[PDB]
RNA sequence: CAUGGAGCCAAUGAACCCGGGAUUUCCGAAUGGGACCUCUCCGUAGUGAUCAUUCAUGAUCGGGAACGCUCCGAAUUGAAACAUCUCAGUAGGAGCGGGAAAAGAAAUCAAUUGAGAUGCCGUAAGUAACGGCGAGUGAAACCGGCACAGUUCAAACCGAA
RNA sequence: GAGUGUGACAGUCACUUAGAUGUACGCCAAAAGACCGGAACAUGUCCCUGAGUACCGUGCGUUGGAUAUCGUGCGUGAAU
């Protein structure tokens, strides 16, 4: 239970909501040309450089 | 205690925080300076000629 | 057509513009609350057009020195 | 003869140790040592020198006395490899003269002004004193003045820091024309600093 | 970017482009105070620092690809070693600073008698000069062009005109 | 008859091209007016014309600058 300030937790929240798959409708719209993005990660890996 | 993997378990802290000015995690928490942009040392942006090669 | 055009906003009075701004804010609150449950909006473009109408009303107010 | 009193001031300061200026010097150096680095004064000590250098009794013109240490470039001995020609630094005085050092310190103290000129006003075994004339380019009195409103141009900002005063041009080897100025004019940097 | 669904906008002329406005969170020169806290404290609501003026007001600060000016300043390397020399006033550093900057109207260059501000280009010329006279370093004037532009103070005399 | 697009090779399909038009704010800008004013000569026990400056000594850097580069540290230091 490390203790974050408001901004550190906001940056963690942004990192968390960035770690989502591309929407299926985006894949349909681009005709399978956009299927991923570079901000995918896993929590148990090389950590965030955010906080 | 080995200088290798054993001593690397004590890495539960930081020497550099996120910089207000530039966003780089380069703000030395002890010297209170950003080693990337120079924030906390100068009102200007840290730049050196040796950051590139001699343009010739 | 749209909710209300620039000519409509400039034709109204100060109190009328404030009342319409409050009503648009209420409609935006209701529509965003509906989407809080995850469910799709009944009118997907309505939210964006409400927001842009609110912006247009605020711009007319700022031009007219009301805000 | 009918000579102006500026001529008498000039004569008194020609050989100061032989005139009444020596006793004034003895009394003044105590006060000047008590003061700091850059001191503003109401009137120039040597009015004739200031007036010939461009001083006028008008708003936007500031005169300051600057204190600079004596000797050459206080230099550190290198702690790495040098070839015995670059090892020694005690006898290496600089290429920046004491007067231009005083002008630049005056300029640093007054960011909104421009250095016009400066003159020697005293010295002892540890210090030299110069009085630096500075102009306010943003004062309407200076703007109206057609003998000074050139200082309001964009190229006149940072005069002392770019060697454009009389002392700076003396330090750049551009005090004379002809032979000896092959590598000095139009700039030191234009000839790879081989002049000076 | 990026034709998927569902809607919305648009002939009250949208989209788009040109010009002009508005909005413009927090940090940042960052400047009410404080930042391992991009937030937080007082809230007396904030002209931070240094300066000019009569003290109405004003200036400076950060950024900009390179270029410009001022100052500080190596070594590898070459000399088939190496120390003067060379590398080189290079690399790097500090300050200033504009669309350009610097220079600039001879206490000059000439030579027997001439020219006539400065800059830049060509040439002089790898010449003169320097140099373990080794390796190397290395001009200028004359002359041909580009472009041309001259002036302002200090003082004498007057004395607030 | 530059080219690009268009279901294969396009002067004549489309955008163009050659050539003409138009354009708010701006920028330069000639005629014509207002204003401080300019240039020669004569006379001379007349007045003025820039100082720690120019020069010099010595040390160092720098320079092709050689007893003859420039700089600047110390010392010294004029003339009218
Ligand atoms: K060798
Ligand atoms: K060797
Ligand atoms: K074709
Ligand atoms: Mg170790
Ligand atoms: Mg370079
Ligand atoms: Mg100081
Ligand atoms: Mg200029
Ligand atoms: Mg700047
Ligand atoms: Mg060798
Ligand atoms: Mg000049
Ligand atoms: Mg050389
Ligand atoms: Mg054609
Ligand atoms: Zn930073």
């Amino acid at each position: 239970m490390s203790h974050n300030m408001k901004g550190q937790k906001k940056r963690l929240a942004k990192a968390h909501k960035q770690n989502t798959r591309v929407p299926v409708w985006v894949i349909v719209k681009t005709n399978r040309k956009v299927v991923s993005h570079p901000r995918r990660r896993h929590w148990r890996r090389r950590s965030l450089d955010v906080k | 205690m080995s200088k290798g993997t054993s001593s690397m378990g004590k890495r539960q802290k930081r020497t550099h925080a996120k910089c207000r000015r530039c966003g780089s995690v380069s703000f030395n928490v002890h010297t209170k300076q950003c080693t990337s942009c120079g924030f906390g040392k100068t009102s200007r942006m840290r730049t050196y000629k040796w950051q590139a090669k001699c343009k010739y | 057509m749209a909710i209300l055009r620039t000519s409509e906003i400039r034709t109204m009075t100060i109190e009328e513009r404030a009342d319409e701004l409050e009503n648009l804010n209420n409609e935006l609150v209701r529509e965003r609350a509906l989407t809080s449950a995850g469910g799709a909006p009944e009118n997907p473009g309505r939210i964006g057009e409400i927001r842009r109408t609110i912006a247009r009303i605020k711009t007319i107010q700022h031009e007219l020195n009301e805000i | 003869m009918v000579k102006s009193f500026y001529g008498y001031v000039r004569d008194a300061w020609k050989n100061p140790d032989e005139t009444y200026v020596n006793e004034l010097r003895w009394e003044r150096l105590q006060v000047w040592r008590k003061q700091g680095s850059v001191t503003r004064i109401e009137r120039p000590t040597r009015i004739d020198r200031a007036r010939s250098l461009g001083y006028k009794a008008k708003q936007g013109i500031v005169v300051v006395r600057v204190n600079v240490r004596r000797g050459g470039l206080g230099h550190v001995r290198p702690n790495r490899g040098r070839r015995t020609q670059k090892m020694g630094k005690n006898k290496v005085s600089g290429g920046m003269s004491i007067q231009r050092i005083a002008e630049v310190r005056a300029d640093r103290r007054y960011p909104n002004l421009e250095v016009l000129n400066s003159y020697w006003v005293g010295e002892d075994g540890k210090h030299k004193w110069f009085e630096v004339i500075l102009v306010d380019p943003h004062h309407p009195v200076i703007k109206s003045d057609k003998n000074l409103n050139w200082v309001c141009d964009p190229s006149s900002r940072g005069r002392a820091t770019r060697g454009k005063t009389s002392a700076g041009r003396k330090g750049r080897g551009m005090a004379t024309r002809g032979k000896g100025t092959e590598k000095t004019r139009p700039s030191i940097r234009a000839y790879k600093s081989r002049g000076k």
